[PDB]
């Protein structure tokens, strides 16, 4: 896993039908760091430092081994920095 | 800290029921109880994630069997800055 | 057998033999030949005793004969 | 009270009884005796709705058999302000 | 005395010869005489118990085959201070 | 009103009982309780003409179990202005 | 009045019962209300003769089902003077 | 006289009986009455062997059918001057 | 008010469930405890025709089942003046 | 007054009638109605016990028919004094 | 006079008279009559142990068909000097 | 404490069995041994509401083979005011 | 000297027969003899729990057959504090 | 007493008998009665803990067969601090 | 009862005539007291004759613009009748690209060329030059 | 508070529960938890008889889950002062 | 007294109940408690024998179905001088 | 941190992987460990209640399988004032 501070929403209409109705979130490792995108399956609030996991464990983090996802959300760390 | 518990219940004994244990389970501070209408009645409290984890357990276990029982027992760790303005400041 | 002066009833005395007969209970200073040797509840009865140790009043006269507003 | 009691009896000597009867059995006013006509003759006792419940009673029971007998044993817990126009106030 | 004695009548010359033989035969009053209406005539006499029986039962058989007959015949020993307005206390 | 109800009943008491019935049972105003003799007692109530019916029907319904019960029931919704001099204006 | 009469019964409540009646129904004074023992409770009136007679026939018959009964029901209509020593002269 | 006569009774009304009758008989002097318990009353006259013979024979036939009835009527000549300590020198 | 409601049951405690019952069930004063003797004890109370009616209802229900039962329940409307000399005023 | 009677009905129209049919039958005043919520109305009158009684038997026989009809029809004849500050004293 | 003697009977009646054939039997001493309660009277003697034997028989006999009768003749010819407390010393 | 126990009882013995078991259970206090008349002998206890429940439950438990026996155990976890006025305060 | 034995016994005569049993079989000291109402009377000892164990059987074998019988025989090897105000002092 | 009472009902009607039997059952204040929604009303009493168990015991038994009865009955014996402010808090 | 009677009757109609069983408080009354599922029909088990908001799938109560067979006038017979029409018999074929969907079509060219071409077998025809899978 | 309240565990985890659910639960005192052996923890409460009732139930309902579970909850409400010696005055 | 009696139990609950059950029923010490190991705990009082006989049965069936209950109950009259080396003088 | 995690094994290897899983899992304190009896060993670890929410989590699983296994694993985020004086605050 890697820790990520949320940094904002992220919005595709054309999105893939296999992406569900699930959340993005724009992602980074520190403000200024090249920025991710993840399916937000915890509830995460921007300025939120969060796990954040890779393929495969991502797939089934965000609802289904068949979940287009390399990355995800599983938890939001109860204090950082 | 900014998590909720809310603990919808039909009836209000459950729900002091509920409200009771939650705050006697953990650090959380009760923040409100609305009256929803037929007969829904949410106890909503707010603390630290771990705090509100343990005290919505309790009050999930406590309101159950007491009167028409529960009707949802839910955890949001980090809250929205726009969901704070439809939650409830201080109990009335 | 008490042997030696006799206090009992005997067919040559009198004015002794007035309940010589009679159970009386306590110490025996009279033989058993005359007098011999579960009591369970009071032998009293009372009125109270009698009768096992409804609401009576003006509303209960004229049963069927008053109509009007009912009450209940 | 504003309760109404009224027996109508055949005769005034079985009204009689039971103006005495109504009175003596519970706490009401004996507010008039009519003659009607024919020879009907009413005792009215205005008194709390009980009270009036328990001297009809105790009337009816009292002058049933006395005379040619009861016509009507009947209570009017409330009377329309009407109706009260033709109730005499007190008794001759 | 404040028992009293009623004996009611069809007609009037039934209750004139019953308050006669009434008042004469025991310490009675004649305290008045009333015209119910429809044949009825009622004559009331006041005295104590004892006497007002005696005076109830000579009036009783005086005008049992006078006239029309006899209707009621009735003894209250002690009257209510209330039926005392629906009784005549009369000079007559 | 101008229409006109009217109860015959064969005593008071059946009558103070349509009287009360019909004044609450609708709109009317008691206008007269008269005598008639022969122990027949009238209650008339003036009002509009659905009022009437209400309260006659109502009238009827009360009185015609209570003492010796009910005569007639009847609505004249116009009573010829003639008819007017016949009948009272106030209850006695 | 000198006359005595004395209604016993198996309580209270059925002599109170038989002392309201008998002193509603005739001229007679309550003089005394005695504890027997055994749950027997007197009740003893002093009026006349005829007075006396009536009460405790108006008595006798009120108390005779009220609670555990009538035991007596006996007027004395003179009293030794002897045993005027053992009778109770008002009811404290 | 120092003849003692006693009627014992279940209950007054009986007692107050034979008390009458026992000093109306005879020259006797009704001497106390006892409340025993258990609703046994005994009523004692003392007079000459002749006068309270005839008052208990009298007393013992006047209370025998009065409420509850006669336990004992008892003639004692002469009590033994031990015995007058436990005997009521005076009604109360 | 006047009225006298009145319940003897067979020992104390029914009584005390007795009077309990009835001052909480209508507007009852709760005005004397009498021990009669042999077991019985009257408890008493005075009110309102009505609500005595509701009182003696409710209390003769509650002590029907406690200890040995009850004996007597029993309303008078009206108590004769005489009858208060024998009643008790406040309980002692 | 001190009684109070209430009658639920799932429904106004037919807590009207109940109001009108128990105000109309005795001497009660209309102290509150109240929606409790899911059609739920309750009406509810403050009278003497007596009159209470009469009102709310009223009620119930009035609404039972009308519209969804009657949950319940209750007396309580004397309030705790904790329960007058849950109870409206005046109608809105 | 160390030695107790004591009768007990259904009444006093035949505890007198018990009391009577006992002190003229012997010379005993008659030192108590106690009510002891439902019509238990119990007559205590004390003398020399022959004596009261001889009264105590003689008691018995006597008292055995007086009013109810004897429940127990019973002699103790030394009484604890505890039991001496409880023992009536004079009779009242 | 305001709750109040009591254990009526056939004789003294089972009342003192009673009172030792609920004294020795809960944190009660003997108010009152009461002699009803009969052989009744009342046991009340006041204490705390949950003291009262432990300590009757001991008393009822502990005198029902005791002697004659348990008549009644009853608690009543507040009386009314007018009801503490026939409550004893302290033992006799 | 802490345990109480009890006899309870139908009559005053076998209540001194068990205290007189009682007293000369154990070391107990009699402590006093309690008149309950209805015939029944208890004779309360004091001692140790043997000394109690064996006159309280000592006792009931004495007063068994002795007049109308034992009632009771109860043993309380330890008496609460609070039951000792209910309990005769050791001069009675 | 910080202890808390709950009682919810269907409709009011079943409430205000909660609320009566609770106050009349054991010591505890009637602190608020809520209207929750869909038909639900919760009586809430406060009272020591055990008076408390008793009112809401005696309460549901009271309020389960009026209405549409009882919902839930609760007890919670310490309230935490922060479900004081949800809590109503207004006998005044 | 007697008189000028306004009950209800069956002979004078008007608005007393109507609500009979459902009104309560009457004389009468208080003298004998001593549909689909869903608003909008199925839209699978219905076609509208005109769409739109000429729909009539929704049911919808009140004045309102829908018109009874006793109602005659505007359409039925009265748009119907006023033209003489006759109906030939000429139904013929659809020669369109849907009606050419189910043509008969020669055998699928397929591909036996090896090497990395990215020859796939499984998607749409893609033709090359003379019908060759491309 | 003399009221003990006593939970025993298998193991310390549903002991430390049931302590914390107590004291949470009810206005007690944690005064001691002992290790008994065999792998039972005693947890003994003390507070007034209402309070440690419903802690030893809190505690029970809590503990039953928690680990091997419970083997016991036990009241003493009045406690001998020779058992205060083996209960533990201070948690330590 | 030196009788020596032993109750001993599956944990320290019953133990305690056992203790109290023995201290309040008879005139005993409690001289120790004991844990033993695997479960068991013996609680140890003196006194004379009979106080002691009458304690460990009362502590038996006190705690014979409280926890895991009695394993033994057992009383010594006189232990030999060498087994009070082994035997706790007070309680710790 | 104030909230309390601990595990509960049977025997100590299983206790010894728990804290050292614990301690590992999250920032928490192993604050003690306890040899309960019978082979329970308790390990108990202090810290915020997130943090022991996360170890008490991972010992559990850490020790299921370890030897004779897990008993409890229980997480308390606020503790009680008077359970923290029967918890360890350092091991030993």
């Amino acid at each position: 896993m890697k820790i990520m501070q949320v940094e904002k929403t992220l919005v595709s209409t054309n999105r893939i039908a296999d992406m569900g109705h699930k959340p993005l979130l724009v992602v980074w490792e520190k403000p200024g760091a090249p920025r991710q995108v993840a399916v937000d399956a915890i509830g995460c609030i921007p300025g939120d430092w969060v796990l954040c996991v890779g393929s495969s464990a991502a797939r089934e983090a965000a609802g289904s081994k068949s979940y287009p996802s390399d990355l995800t959300i599983i938890g939001i760390i109860d204090q950082w920095n | 800290g900014i998590a909720l518990g809310m603990i919808e219940t039909r009836g209000l004994v459950p729900a002091i029921e509920a409200a009771d244990a939650m705050t006697k389970a953990a650090e959380v501070r009760l923040v409100g109880r609305q009256f929803v209408g037929g007969g829904y009645v949410t106890v909503l409290v707010r603390g630290e994630t771990g705090a509100v984890n343990a005290a919505v357990r309790a009050g999930a276990d406590a309101c159950e069997r007491v009167g028409d029982g529960l009707v949802a027992a839910h955890i949001i760790a980090r809250v929205h800055s726009e969901v704070e303005n439809i939650l409830p400041k201080a109990p009335q | 057998i008490i042997s030696g002066t006799s206090v009992d009833a005997s067919d040559l005395v009198t004015g002794n033999e007035i309940g010589e007969q009679q159970l009386i209970s306590g110490d025996a200073y009279v033989g058993a030949q005359q007098t011999g040797c579960m009591p369970t509840d009071f032998s009293i009865q009372t009125p109270a005793r009698s009768a096992q140790n409804r609401i009576t009043g003006p509303g209960m006269l004229a049963t069927g004969l008053i109509t009007g507003t009912p009450e209940f």
